[PDB]
RNA sequence: GGUUGCGGCCAUAUCUACCAGAAAGCACCGUUUCCCGUCCGAUCAACUGUAGUUAAGCUGGUAAGAGCCUGACCGAGUAGUGUAGUGGGUGACCAUACGCGAAACUCAGGUGCUGCAAUCU
RNA sequence: GCAGUCAAGCGUUCAUAGCGACAUUGCUUUUUGAUUCUUCGAUGUCGGCUCUUCCUAUCAUACCGAAGCAGAAUUCGGUAA
RNA sequence: GAGAACAGAAAUCUCCAGUAGAACAAAAGGGUAAAAGCCCCCUUGAUUUUGAUUUUCAGUGUGAAUACAAACCAUGAAAGU
RNA sequence: AAAUAUGUAAGAAGUCCUUGUUACUUAAUUGAACGUGGACAUUUGAAUGAAGAGCUUUUAGUGGGCCAUUUUUGGUAAGCAGAACUGGCGAUGCGGGAUGAACCGAACGUAGAGUUAAGGUGCCGGAAUACACGCUCAUCAGACACCACAAAAGGUGUUAGUUCAUCUAGACAGCCGACCGGCCGAAUGAACUAGCCCUGAAAAUGGAUGGCGCUCAAGCGUGUUACCUAUACUCUACCGUCAGGGUUGAUAUGAUGCCCUGACGAGUAGGCAGG
RNA sequence: GGAAUACUGCCAGCUGGGACUGAGGACUGCGACGUAAGUCAAGGAUGCUGGCAUAAUGGUUAUAUGCCGCCCGUCUUGAAA
């Protein structure tokens, strides 16, 4: 017979880590949770209660809810095609604070400090970012550092 | 690997606050254009030091003419080729007016007599013999004698016309 | 050529260049080993424009 | 060949002229669609739109719906533009003025229209007055009103009605409408 | 002296339509080419040079 | 007698024909699922704020 | 800077040995009526700060120390791996092309950082 | 089912005249399985008799090589269907 | 590991070591060390009400589960659960 | 502890300032949401593309599948059984692989001209009995992916190469008085490696590198050019389909028209349309 | 030391040979050569000459020749079977 249920295959998965084990920090008790909040999905193996399914693990979403110990999680996943919603309520140990949008705060507030700068001079603004680009000509010195030549080895066995 | 020319290729990592100037390197590369030589760099830098083309830059590369391309030469070659079931390495001697006709005679040889595909060949090292009597290999010997001569026996004259009026003779 | 600030809309303006097979063959025998290997497919670098004008 | 980033030979989901055949209707598009070509007006284009549309997408516009629609603020005196059929509705008690260019008014609503004093225009009327549709205040009837509409999307849990031939008790409220028999939806 | 790296690239495709596997049948739509022997021009970038070497 | 017995063969193809969607987000989501004493206090929050506009606006 | 009450991170903080520790604090320690807890005032409780003490707890240093943390074109562009060909090989396997790229190893350095409050030559 | 390779051992002595353990590379499809592609609007199902032809992995016969071939006999092998 | 009348391999008592090498009904895996283990004290949240959510899913049912609300209780100095 | 694959964000539904509501919440004008009024756009906050974006109703067929590369299970194995990803076959002709469901190339309205792909260019057969360096002689040589098999093990056939030993302090063969010497005058001895070929290599009608036949190839490895021709690519004419635009202001004989423009065209089961 | 030459590349450098095509049907466009009158190769072929009615040419049909082409319908993963 096959074998299905909840946690089947979560063996690696929900394990802690190499030499952290036990009770869980208080950073994560003393976090706070608004609405709109955007969190990663990991579980903790150490509390059983209000833990994700396996699915969610590695999933980030906005919470939807706040509620005693938990909080309301609204993920996108997909089912045939298409995403439907799910809401998932999860305890403060399987949740953290994501990254993600984090910087992109960090990005628009200093865009909004680079326009003033165009504002008390007048200089181009170049606020959207641009990848990575061909770099540019240049000249290599010669001085101290001169060409060293390689050939290929031959074949010779090392054991 | 079709017609050959000789590559200066010089290259370097690319240079980092910590590390500006980081040291160049050269390799003479036979291939048949510049995309191949500098792509050949890689491969036997990679075989090296640490570093990918990725990693790094390519700051030259100068195409090496013969310096005495009407003066018949003793060529010494050394090769690391893989074969069919390990991979071994050799000195040749091949005569020829560059280091290009020579290692372009090289390939062939390496693919006549041992089945080794361009590929499969390291060229470790050519240079010229620099004496005469110096030369091992007697395949070249036998061409440094004194006041060489010796005929061409059975001459084989292609025709045009499919049809030919006389019975055709090789003298030379 | 110079690339430059209206790039993306000058070139998306032009439309795809439909060109015909190369007059006087690929110069390869086999197209779909890497330039460096076989020949095409590929970057080949400054030999995209003989290939190119051959095509033209 | 061409890898193909869309399907070929499609033809966009949009009528052209009406499916109908009544020849006056016929003739009241040849002229708005001469009208939204040869003007600025884009009222002209919407009408040409809606002369196309099926007796399902042109839900009678009743009486009453006219009136709340002056009680706008500002929209007071504009004549009403209603590009399908106008129904009487006792409902209401006083009526104001204006006049309503219509498709058909049924013999309630025509009028009763007139009884406040008002105009029952038909269409190239209103197109004369109004070549550019200007200060009209165009109406449209709930088309999600419908029977049909109500059982559309019936699933689980979709809280919709079922296609239903009787109605009563015996009828479909056992197993699987209640928690006591069998499940609920 | 060592020059600037080319800012602009030309790429034909010299592929058929046929047998293509989804992310480089994908790319070659984003670029433009859907037919065999078409070319468009690239503003080298390592946005777009992610998207060549995988249409490669 | 014997046959097949499942595959995924073709259906990331058939889900690609008109597929993957997307979650079609408006402005203002559903409640659904949230705190009852909030979504209770919150009504008598709005029914309140609502008489500030019906004063000040006279 | 030491020291303590509550700490954050939870070994650069742990282990083993051996020394050093002024001031204050901590302890160790005296007490067995009362609340209180035990087979046992050992732990727990209460009284006293008085009778005594750095021996220990504690804090530091020392160790070609264990472990742990860190670095590097150390090993290694190695193992593996994404893409490619009517590449090689009877095969097993393998090379090359465009990319991504380890762990062991090795050399090297480091051995708690710090919040709120109070207090002390 | 048939045959290689290595050669510890057998053969008084002596690996290999003739053999051959442990292993290991194979061929074959007159064995049996494994499979279920063909045929279930039907390909007559055992054996024999009769007759033809093909295979060679040769039992005899022709010519040979080897022997632990004196002869005689035998054994191993080659060209041979 | 080192120690005590009979007392021996095995009885009960002691100290030191001890990251879990034990225990948690059971299959296995995960999780837990001032505990989730051992032991003791008190209790019946194995209760009322009725919705939502996860897994399976057609996003039906069923089983199991999670976070709440509204009561009414247990426990503890309490925060809590 | 990778590679590949994988959730999220990259804005006007944004970032903030103020302070009204409530029965929730707090030591509390503390919060929490939800508002009022107000500050800021110009790269509006990566690239690339968009053949337009969203939405709804209804209904056919199907619900035996199979194949290739790769990852992969059972099995000695199978043209066997069973999964993963993608691409295909089925449903599809076309050029190539002689032959062929699935391979390579390329997907198809009617045509002309050009050029090519995969594959080829002695003759069958369109296209160099082309150029170049070597290798190979087989009393079944070999001849090109999928593909229509061969292995261990041998070869004093021939080819290149490696290692160790000897040799100008004159060796090794040879002639001359084991060893030594004279002349000679540059190699020698052994163990190896892997190319092509040979042995290994036994089946039943007569037979198949596709076929003739090819031996400094018309074979094998490698290089360089010319050339041949697909329903593909480029240019143009024509038929149709879809899309966008103009137009009875007219003066006849069609506004379902007339006219301009761009793209597209495989198809079984099946749907619909115009006939 | 001063060239030459190869090789790669650019010219909005000048010229010779061949092939296929001539869609459209008053004028409206953008141009170029012009001191000008005006001319042009500038939003699609015109000029000239000849050849043909016992007929040139075009359709059909039979035969021949080069290359090609398995029996439809059906079920089936797969049928010329
Ligand atoms: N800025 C002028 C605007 O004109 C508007 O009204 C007029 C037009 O601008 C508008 O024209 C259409 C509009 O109908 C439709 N719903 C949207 C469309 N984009 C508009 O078109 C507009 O934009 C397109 C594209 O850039 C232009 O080609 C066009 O000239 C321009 N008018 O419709 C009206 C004419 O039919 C409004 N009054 C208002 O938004 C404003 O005044
Ligand atoms: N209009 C004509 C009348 O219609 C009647 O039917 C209409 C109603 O009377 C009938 O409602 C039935 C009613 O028959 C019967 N005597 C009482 C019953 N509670 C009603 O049922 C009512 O509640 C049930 C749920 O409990 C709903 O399903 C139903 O729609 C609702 N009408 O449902 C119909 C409306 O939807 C009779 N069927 C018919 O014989 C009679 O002529
Ligand atoms: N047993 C026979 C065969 O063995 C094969 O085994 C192959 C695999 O085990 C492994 O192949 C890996 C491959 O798994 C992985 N996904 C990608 C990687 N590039 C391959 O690598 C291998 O093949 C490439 C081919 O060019 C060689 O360059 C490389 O040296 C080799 N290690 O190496 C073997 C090939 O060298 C396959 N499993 C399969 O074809 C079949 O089972
Ligand atoms: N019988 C009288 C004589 O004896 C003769 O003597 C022969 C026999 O004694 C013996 O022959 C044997 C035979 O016995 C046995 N049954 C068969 C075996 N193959 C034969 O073997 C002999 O003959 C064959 C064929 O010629 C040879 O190939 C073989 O080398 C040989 N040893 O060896 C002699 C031949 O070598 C013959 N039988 C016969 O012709 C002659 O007239
Ligand atoms: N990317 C900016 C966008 O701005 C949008 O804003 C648009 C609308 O919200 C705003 O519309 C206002 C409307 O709010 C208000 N209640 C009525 C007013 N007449 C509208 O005005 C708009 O539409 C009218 C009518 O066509 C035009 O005449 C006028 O030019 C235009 N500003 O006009 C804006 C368009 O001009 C949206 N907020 C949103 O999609 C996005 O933030
Ligand atoms: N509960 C009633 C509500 O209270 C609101 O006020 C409460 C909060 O919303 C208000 O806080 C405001 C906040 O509204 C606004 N959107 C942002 C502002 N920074 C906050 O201010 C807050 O922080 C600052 C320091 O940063 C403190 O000095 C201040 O006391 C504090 N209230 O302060 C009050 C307690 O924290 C408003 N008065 C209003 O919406 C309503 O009356
Ligand atoms: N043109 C025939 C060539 O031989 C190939 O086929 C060859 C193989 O099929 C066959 O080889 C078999 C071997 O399988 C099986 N053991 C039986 C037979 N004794 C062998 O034959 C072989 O004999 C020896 C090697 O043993 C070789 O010298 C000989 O050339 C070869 N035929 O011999 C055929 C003829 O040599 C192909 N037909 C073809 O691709 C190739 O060009
Ligand atoms: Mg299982
Ligand atoms: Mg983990
Ligand atoms: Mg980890
Ligand atoms: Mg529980
Ligand atoms: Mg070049
Ligand atoms: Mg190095
Ligand atoms: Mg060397
Ligand atoms: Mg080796
Ligand atoms: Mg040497
Ligand atoms: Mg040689
Ligand atoms: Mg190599
Ligand atoms: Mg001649
Ligand atoms: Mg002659
Ligand atoms: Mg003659
Ligand atoms: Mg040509
Ligand atoms: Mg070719
Ligand atoms: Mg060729
Ligand atoms: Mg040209
Ligand atoms: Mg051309
Ligand atoms: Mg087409
Ligand atoms: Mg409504
Ligand atoms: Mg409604
Ligand atoms: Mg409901
Ligand atoms: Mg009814
Ligand atoms: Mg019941
Ligand atoms: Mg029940
Ligand atoms: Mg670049
Ligand atoms: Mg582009
Ligand atoms: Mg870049
Ligand atoms: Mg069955
Ligand atoms: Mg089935
Ligand atoms: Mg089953
Ligand atoms: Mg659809
Ligand atoms: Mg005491
Ligand atoms: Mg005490
Ligand atoms: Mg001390
Ligand atoms: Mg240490
Ligand atoms: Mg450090
Ligand atoms: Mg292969
Ligand atoms: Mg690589
Ligand atoms: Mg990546
Ligand atoms: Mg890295
Ligand atoms: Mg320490
Ligand atoms: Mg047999
Ligand atoms: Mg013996
Ligand atoms: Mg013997
Ligand atoms: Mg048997
Ligand atoms: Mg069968
Ligand atoms: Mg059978
Ligand atoms: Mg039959
Ligand atoms: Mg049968
Ligand atoms: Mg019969
Ligand atoms: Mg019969
Ligand atoms: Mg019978
Ligand atoms: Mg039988
Ligand atoms: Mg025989
Ligand atoms: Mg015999
Ligand atoms: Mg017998
Ligand atoms: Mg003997
Ligand atoms: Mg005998
Ligand atoms: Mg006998
Ligand atoms: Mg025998
Ligand atoms: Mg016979
Ligand atoms: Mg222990
Ligand atoms: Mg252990
Ligand atoms: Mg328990
Ligand atoms: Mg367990
Ligand atoms: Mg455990
Ligand atoms: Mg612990
Ligand atoms: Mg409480
Ligand atoms: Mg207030
Ligand atoms: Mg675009
Ligand atoms: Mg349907
Ligand atoms: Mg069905
Ligand atoms: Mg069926
Ligand atoms: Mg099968
Ligand atoms: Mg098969
Ligand atoms: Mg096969
Ligand atoms: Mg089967
Ligand atoms: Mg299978
Ligand atoms: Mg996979
Ligand atoms: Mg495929
Ligand atoms: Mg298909
Ligand atoms: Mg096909
Ligand atoms: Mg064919
Ligand atoms: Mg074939
Ligand atoms: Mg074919
Ligand atoms: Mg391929
Ligand atoms: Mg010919
Ligand atoms: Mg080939
Ligand atoms: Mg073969
Ligand atoms: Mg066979
Ligand atoms: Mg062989
Ligand atoms: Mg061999
Ligand atoms: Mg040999
Ligand atoms: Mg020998
Ligand atoms: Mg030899
Ligand atoms: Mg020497
Ligand atoms: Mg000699
Ligand atoms: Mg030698
Ligand atoms: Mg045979
Ligand atoms: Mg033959
Ligand atoms: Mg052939
Ligand atoms: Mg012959
Ligand atoms: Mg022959
Ligand atoms: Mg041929
Ligand atoms: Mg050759
Ligand atoms: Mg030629
Ligand atoms: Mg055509
Ligand atoms: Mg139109
Ligand atoms: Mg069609
Ligand atoms: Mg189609
Ligand atoms: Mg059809
Ligand atoms: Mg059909
Ligand atoms: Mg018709
Ligand atoms: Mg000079
Ligand atoms: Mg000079
Ligand atoms: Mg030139
Ligand atoms: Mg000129
Ligand atoms: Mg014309
Ligand atoms: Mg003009
Ligand atoms: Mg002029
Ligand atoms: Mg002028
Ligand atoms: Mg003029
Ligand atoms: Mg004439
Ligand atoms: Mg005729
Ligand atoms: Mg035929
Ligand atoms: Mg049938
Ligand atoms: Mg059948
Ligand atoms: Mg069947
Ligand atoms: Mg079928
Ligand atoms: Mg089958
Ligand atoms: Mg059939």
């Amino acid at each position: 017979g096959k074998s299905h249920g909840y946690r089947s295959r979560t063996r690696y998965m929900f394990q802690r880590d190499f030499r952290k084990h036990g009770a869980v920090h208080l950073s994560t008790y003393l976090k706070v949770y608004k609405v709109g909040d955007i969190v990663d999905i990991k579980a903790n193996g150490s509390i059983q209660k209000g833990m994700p399914h396996k699915f969610y693990q590695g999933k980030t979403g906005v919470v939807y809810n706040v509620t005693k110990s938990s909080v309301g999680v609204i993920i996108n996943k997909m089912v045939g095609n298409r995403y439907l919603e799910k809401r998932l309520n999860l305890r403060v140990e399987h949740i953290k604070h994501s990254k993600c949008r984090q910087e992109f705060l960090e990005r628009v507030k200093a865009n909004a400090a680079k326009r003033a700068e165009a504002k008390a001079q007048g200089v181009a603004v170049q606020l959207k970012r641009q990848p990575a680009q061909p770099r540019e000509s240049r000249i290599v010195s010669t001085e101290g550092n001169v060409p060293q030549t390689l050939a290929p080895v031959p074949y010779e066995t090392f054991i | 690997m079709a017609h050959f020319k000789e590559y200066q290729v010089i290259g370097r990592r690319l240079p980092t606050e910590s590390v500006p100037e980081p040291k160049l390197f050269r390799m003479r590369i036979f291939a048949s254009n510049e995309v191949i030589a500098k792509s050949r760099y890689w491969y036997f830098l990679q075989k090296l030091h640490k570093v990918k083309k990725a990693s790094g830059e390519i700051v030259s590369i100068n195409q090496i003419n013969e310096a005495h391309p009407t003066k018949v030469k003793n060529f010494g070659v050394w090769v690391r080729y893989d074969s069919r079931s390990g991979t071994h390495n050799m000195y040749k001697e091949i005569r020829d007016v560059s280091r290009v006709a020579a290692v372009e005679t090289l390939y062939q040889d390496m693919a006549a007599r041992h089945r080794a595909r361009f590929r499969s060949i390291h060229i470790l090292k050519v240079a010229e013999i620099e004496k005469t009597a110096d030369v091992k290999r007697q395949y070249v010997k036998q061409f440094l004698t004194k006041d060489l001569k010796f005929p061409l026996p059975h001459r084989v004259q292609k025709s045009t016309k499919t049809f030919s009026y006389k019975r055709p003779s090789t003298f030379y | 050529i110079t690339v430059g600030p209206h790039f993306k809309q000058a070139n998306n303006f032009l439309w795809p260049f439909k060109l015909s097979n190369p007059s006087g063959g690929w110069g390869v025998p086999r197209k779909f080993k890497h330039f460096i290997q076989g020949g095409s497919f590929g970057n080949r670098e400054e030999f995209i424009n003989k290939l190119v004008k051959s095509m033209n | 060949g061409i890898d193909h980033t869309s399907k070929q030979h499609k033809r966009s989901g949009h009528r052209t002229a009406p499916k109908s055949d009544n020849v006056y209707l016929k003739l009241l598009v040849k002229l708005y669609t001469f009208l939204a070509r040869r003007t600025d007006a884009p009222f002209n284009k919407v009408v040409l739109k809606a002369l196309f549309l099926s007796k399902i997408n042109r839900p009678p516009v009743s009486v009453s719906r006219i009136a709340r629609a002056l009680k706008q603020e500002g929209a007071a005196n504009k004549t009403v533009v209603v590009v399908g059929t106008v129904t009487d509705d006792a409902r209401i008690f006083e009526f104001p003025k204006t006049t309503v260019a219509a498709l058909r008014f049924t013999a309630g609503a025509r009028a009763k229209i007139v009884k406040a004093g008002g105009e029952c225009i038909t269409l190239d009327q209103l197109a004369v007055r109004a070549p550019k549709g200007q200060n009209t205040l165009i109406l449209r009837g709930p088309r999600n009103s419908r029977e049909a509409v109500r059982h559309f999307g019936m699933g689980p849990h979709k809280g919709k009605a079922p296609r239903i031939l009787s109605t009563g008790r015996k009828f479909e409220r056992a197993r699987g409408r209640r928690r006591s028999k069998g499940f609920k939806v | 002296y060592v020059e600037a790296q080319h800012k602009l690239v030309f790429v034909v495709r010299i592929k058929g339509i046929n047998k293509i596997p989804p992310k480089p049948r994908k790319v070659l739509q984003l670029l433009r080419l859907t037919r065999i022997n078409s070319g468009t021009f690239v503003k080298v970038t390592k946005a777009t040079l992610e998207l060549l070497k995988l249409i490669e | 007698a014997k046959s097949k017995n499942h595959t995924a063969h073709n259906q990331t193809r058939k889900a690609h024909r008109n597929g993957i969607k997307k979650p079609k987000t408006y402005k203002y989501p559903s409640l659904k699922g949230v705190d009852p004493k909030f979504r209770r206090n919150h009504k008598h929050a709005l029914h309140g704020t609502a008489k500030a506009l019906a004063a000040a606006k006279k």
